[PDB]
């Protein structure tokens, strides 16, 4: 019935690496140290 | 001449430091009231 496409994405924090897109959530980077975290947290329980 | 004890590894001490740290993460929602909303409010309106 639509004149346009009645689907329409919203993203987190858009835009062009330069010539394609990217998009993140807030948990793009913050992955790293939370892995990072848990690998210190680990290798203690060996100890115990 | 005296008999030195074990003082509890070190190691298993900083593993109940990041034991104690592990569970009071999720335990906080985003609340900062004592009632209904207030930063729950993911919890509270998917109910309603």
């Amino acid at each position: 019935a639509g004149e346009h496409i009645p689907i329409v994405p919203v993203f987190g924090e858009w835009g062009f690496v330069e010539d394609k897109e990217v998009y993140e959530g807030v948990v793009r980077l913050t992955k790293d140290g939370q892995r990072l975290r848990n690998m210190i947290m680990s290798f203690n329980a060996d100890i115990v | 001449a005296y008999y030195e004890n074990p003082e509890v590894p070190q190691a298993n001490a900083y593993m109940l430091e990041a034991a104690t740290s592990a569970v009071k993460e999720v335990a906080t929602l985003g609340v900062d009231t004592e009632a209904v909303n207030g930063g729950q409010v993911a919890f509270d309106t998917v109910n309603q």
